[PDB]
RNA sequence: AGUUGAGAAGCUUGCUGGAGGUAUCAGAAGUGCGAAUGCUGACAUGAGUAACGACAAUGGGUGUGAAAAACACCCACGCCGAAAGACCAAGGGUUCCUGCGCAACGUUAAUCGACGCAGGGUUAGUCGGUUCCUAAGGCGAGGCUGAAAAGCGUAGUCGAU
RNA sequence: AACCCACUCCCGUUGAAAAGGUAGGGGAUGACUUGUGGAUCGGAGUGAAAGGCUAAUCAAGCUCGGAGAUAGCUGGUUCUC
RNA sequence: GGAGUCGGCAAACAGACUUUGAUCCGGAGAUCUCUGAAUGGGGGAACCCACCUAGGAUAACCUAGGUAUCUUGUACUGAAUCCAUAGGUGCAAGAGGCGAACCAGGGGAACUGAAACAUCUAAGUACCCUGAGGAAAAGAAAUCAACCGAGAUUCCCUUAGUAGUGGCGAGCGAACGGGGAUUAGCCCUUAAGCUUCAUUGAUUUUAGCGGAACGCUCUGGAAAGUGCGGCCAUAGUGGGUGAUAGCCCCGUACGCGAAAGGAUCUUUGAAGUGAAAUCGAGUAGGACGGAGCACGAGAAACUUUGUCUGAACAUGGGGGGACCAUCCUCCAAGGCUAAAUACUACUGACUGACCGAUAGUGAACCAGUACCGUGAGGGAAAGGCGAAAAGAACCCCGGAG
């Protein structure tokens, strides 16, 4: 569904509070886009549905390492 | 067909006043057969056991009569029937 | 006058039949809810 | 093991025939016995010509309870209770008063 | 037909033992159909003989 | 039935019944019914009253029978005949035929029956299905999407009218 | 004429029938009638639009749960002094 | 074991079975049609149509095996494209469905209360969904206390309807500190423990065996009851036998018993796991919007995260209900862990100031049945002859009623 591939973020739920304090149910959705990452040790782009916070992790930890974590936990990207 | 099935296909002659008339005027015999007996099995079994030369077999399925009792509605067993036509002259004696 | 029930066995088996309840999980719970009551019919 | 067996020698205690002797003929279930010559009845059955025929009036015994008879000790001539004796290889029934085998 | 006596044979002559009962089971049903049967207990007795031969015939391996 | 108390009530006996009852004093209540258009059975009044379901229509003779307006047969009348005749599909499931029956069912009686009992009866290379092909539509390997259940849909494979 | 419909009268109203019958009546080659199979539904469907129809139930179906909802309102409330 | 038997409604008539050990009871084994996760492909469940291999017939087949999907590992092969990637085949191992409650999560009402009603309540209840286990979860202080100290988690009684919170309304509601049930901690320089086999012993469980002591008399259809006199006791308020039995029967107290299966606790050998590698970075902290904390933005500390950012390295960092200074107390961003705790669809034993056929389960009886509905679903009524069928031979009226 709407779940970040590299971090596992999924939709959550909360409330809208109006000025009279009326509460109605809502959802908070992750900010996730499609993006192709250059993989050097495979010479091809890999496309993932990662969130914007998931791209900061890829920039920091690298992409080869992040793909290894997905491989271990049975992620078919 | 295996020789075990040969003895498990015929169940016994059918006794009725219509079957007695056919056995005389048309040399046709009426039998009770297994519910899963094909016309080829019956043809091979009659010749193998009784030592005759059957020329044609027809077949029909009979429903079970439904009877009423104080404890509900019970019914009997569906069975099968076969009219076995022999050659012009010979008897299907036992 | 035409009455509400006009019988047909093909339209009976395709709406209320056993293989029609087992298609969806909502009909698979009708069967389980009837196997627990102890019903003898259990399917149309 | 049954204390009262078939083809025994018994005596009736309690009942209308209290004090008579006989031999056990049939050991029915649910604790009932048929003892020869006691508890006689007369049965009237219609000899209807349908389904062949039938009898008229007959004389036959009626089962009485198993606790209304006892083994006859034919040495002291009175009713005795019985027990089961230690085995050489098998149990044997013996009298309680005299500790002697019964046959 | 006790199973003890059945183990004294071989598969070759136990299979003819089973065929001998199929004759006998068939013939008894032909007599029953015509109503000229007097030994009614033989129907249930022959059925038990076939079951016992098939039991021992499975133990040879 | 008799009798005793201010009352709820108590006691003694005749008949029926055929195996259990509980003095006194305490202890616990599913502890007292005429009403709730109360709930469940049984039974009254209306009352031997309305009605007996198309106003095509019946009259004799014979037979059987415990008993014939109604059953079977014969003679003679009436009615339908683009059906109130004959045949397929759906639907029903033994109602089909024979022998023996009349308690209940039949808006009356019944010897009669689509009723009770017990036997019998359905025969296919060409008829109708099944097997072959698809329409609407359904399901749908992978796939895309979706908090979870799941939604849509490709290859495909089911679906006759 | 068949077929589809339902304008008038009378009967019937505990009906032969929980919407009919007998007399007349409208359309009857078309925006027609009909069989079989399929699709859309409960704040939803469908509607040549009457708030009409969705299994004799519709200004929001039926069924089971929350549930013994709440009732400042009617009714009833049992032996004696 | 020790003599009858061929289940019941449900009786009858035949055929039989057997002390050369039956029926019967327990352990293990074989067979186990079709449908159903249903799994070779379809389908209106209990039906229709197949393919491959091995064996056997000669006619129009038979016997035995297999052939669903997905996950994991492995061997072979190979598109755009040179290499290899996606992909395609064959193997092995695992999953799928059902089940009353308990457990941990995801989504989440309304009636109602406030004598109206919006915040609030009902309530994180009802309901729907997903996983695991016999229990689950939580667990070994970046915890509390207050300058004195305690020492993992879980459950019970208080503190206390108190401090707080609240259209400060209706309502919601702690902690500190005490009293108890249980006892236990161990690793990332690799451990406690947990599985699975192989052994060393014990105990239970799936069937059974023995088991004491009463005579006479009266009434009565029948004696257990009246009257008289005895006996047994680690067995005396059990069931039923022709009316009320410690001594008539079955039992009871009390002793014995397992070819063979199941379970538990046990020592010691092995394999696997624990397992995340090396003490924790997009992490602590911060801004905006929510949720949880008894706490509804309130002086509002603390946990969590949808969006956006973002450190230090033991002279370092967290907490002590705004915030600062000083003191005190712990070491987060890696793991495993029994007992005390929750429940009973299921089996056994015992018991009840529970019901006795309109009661008690909807159901004492062929009841989730008959019947009602297209369906989901709703849902009845119906017990008693006698101690023993001895259940009325035979005659008369009547239609062989
Ligand atoms: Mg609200
Ligand atoms: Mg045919
Ligand atoms: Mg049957
Ligand atoms: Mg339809
Ligand atoms: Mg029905
Ligand atoms: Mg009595
Ligand atoms: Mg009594
Ligand atoms: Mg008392
Ligand atoms: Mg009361
Ligand atoms: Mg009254
Ligand atoms: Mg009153
Ligand atoms: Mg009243
Ligand atoms: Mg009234
Ligand atoms: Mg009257
Ligand atoms: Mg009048
Ligand atoms: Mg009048
Ligand atoms: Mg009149
Ligand atoms: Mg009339
Ligand atoms: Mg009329
Ligand atoms: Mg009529
Ligand atoms: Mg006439
Ligand atoms: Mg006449
Ligand atoms: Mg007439
Ligand atoms: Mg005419
Ligand atoms: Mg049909
Ligand atoms: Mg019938
Ligand atoms: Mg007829
Ligand atoms: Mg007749
Ligand atoms: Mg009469
Ligand atoms: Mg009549
Ligand atoms: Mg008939
Ligand atoms: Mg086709
Ligand atoms: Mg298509
Ligand atoms: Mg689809
Ligand atoms: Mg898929
Ligand atoms: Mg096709
Ligand atoms: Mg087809
Ligand atoms: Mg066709
Ligand atoms: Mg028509
Ligand atoms: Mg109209
Ligand atoms: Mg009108
Ligand atoms: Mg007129
Ligand atoms: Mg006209
Ligand atoms: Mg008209
Ligand atoms: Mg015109
Ligand atoms: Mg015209
Ligand atoms: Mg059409
Ligand atoms: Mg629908
Ligand atoms: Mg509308
Ligand atoms: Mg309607
Ligand atoms: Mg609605
Ligand atoms: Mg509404
Ligand atoms: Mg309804
Ligand atoms: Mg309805
Ligand atoms: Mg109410
Ligand atoms: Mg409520
Ligand atoms: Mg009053
Ligand atoms: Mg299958
Ligand atoms: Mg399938
Ligand atoms: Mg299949
Ligand atoms: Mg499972
Ligand atoms: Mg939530
Ligand atoms: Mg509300
Ligand atoms: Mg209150
Ligand atoms: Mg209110
Ligand atoms: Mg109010
Ligand atoms: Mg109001
Ligand atoms: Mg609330
Ligand atoms: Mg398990
Ligand atoms: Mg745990
Ligand atoms: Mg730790
Ligand atoms: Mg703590
Ligand atoms: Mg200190
Ligand atoms: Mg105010
Ligand atoms: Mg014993
Ligand atoms: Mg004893
Ligand atoms: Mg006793
Ligand atoms: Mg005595
Ligand atoms: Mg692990
Ligand atoms: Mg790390
Ligand atoms: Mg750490
Ligand atoms: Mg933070
Ligand atoms: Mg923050
Ligand atoms: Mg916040
Ligand atoms: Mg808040
Ligand atoms: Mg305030
Ligand atoms: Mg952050
Ligand atoms: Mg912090
Ligand atoms: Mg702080
Ligand atoms: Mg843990
Ligand atoms: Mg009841
Ligand atoms: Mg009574
Ligand atoms: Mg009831």
């Amino acid at each position: 569904s709407r779940v970040c591939q590299v971090t596992g973020k999924g939709p959550v739920t909360g409330n809208n509070i109006s000025h009279a304090h009326n509460k109605t149910r809502r959802r908070f959705l992750p900010n996730l886009q499609h993006h192709r990452f250059w993989v050097e040790s495979e010479k091809r782009f890999v496309r993932l549905r990662v969130s914007a916070k998931g791209m900061r992790i890829i920039d920091k930890r690298g992409i080869e390492a992040v793909l290894a974590d997905l491989r271990a936990r049975g992620e078919k990207f | 067909m295996n020789q075990e099935r040969v003895f498990k296909v015929l169940l016994g002659p059918h006794i009725s006043e219509k079957a007695t008339g056919l056995a005389d005027g048309k040399s046709q015999f009426v039998f009770k057969v297994a519910t899963d007996a094909t016309k080829l099995e019956i043809k091979k079994a009659v010749e193998s056991l009784f030592s005759v030369k059957v020329q044609r077999v027809t077949t029909l399925n009979v429903k079970g009569k439904t009877k009423r009792t104080a404890r509900g509605l019970g019914k009997r067993n569906d069975w099968k029937k076969a009219y076995i036509a022999l050659q012009p002259g010979q008897d299907l004696d036992f | 006058m035409k009455r509400t029930f006009q019988p047909s066995t093909l339209k009976r088996a395709r709406v209320h039949g056993f293989r029609a309840r087992m298609a969806t999980k909502n009909g698979r719970q009708v069967l389980s809810r009837r196997r627990a009551k102890g019903r003898k019919r259990l399917t149309v | 093991m049954q204390k009262i067996r078939r083809d025994d020698e018994v005596i009736v205690i309690a009942g209308k025939d209290k004090g008579k002797r006989g031999k056990v003929l049939k050991v029915l279930a649910d604790d009932r016995l048929v003892v020869g010559g006691v508890n006689l009845i007369k049965r009237h059955t219609k000899p209807n010509p349908m389904l062949g025929q039938q009898g008229g009036i007959v004389e036959k015994e009626a089962p009485l309870h198993v606790s209304n008879v006892a083994i006859f000790n034919t040495e002291t001539s009175k009713a005795d209770r019985v027990g089961f004796k230690v085995e050489d290889g098998k149990k044997i029934r013996v009298f309680k008063s005299t500790q002697k085998p019964v046959q | 037909m006790k199973a003890n006596e059945l183990r004294e044979k071989s598969v070759e002559q136990l299979n003819e033992q089973l065929l001998g009962l199929l004759r006998d089971q068939f013939n008894l049903r032909m007599q029953k159909a015509t109503g000229q049967l007097g030994q009614s207990h033989l129907l249930s007795q022959v059925k038990r003989d076939i079951a016992r031969v098939k039991t021992v015939l499975n133990q040879q391996a």
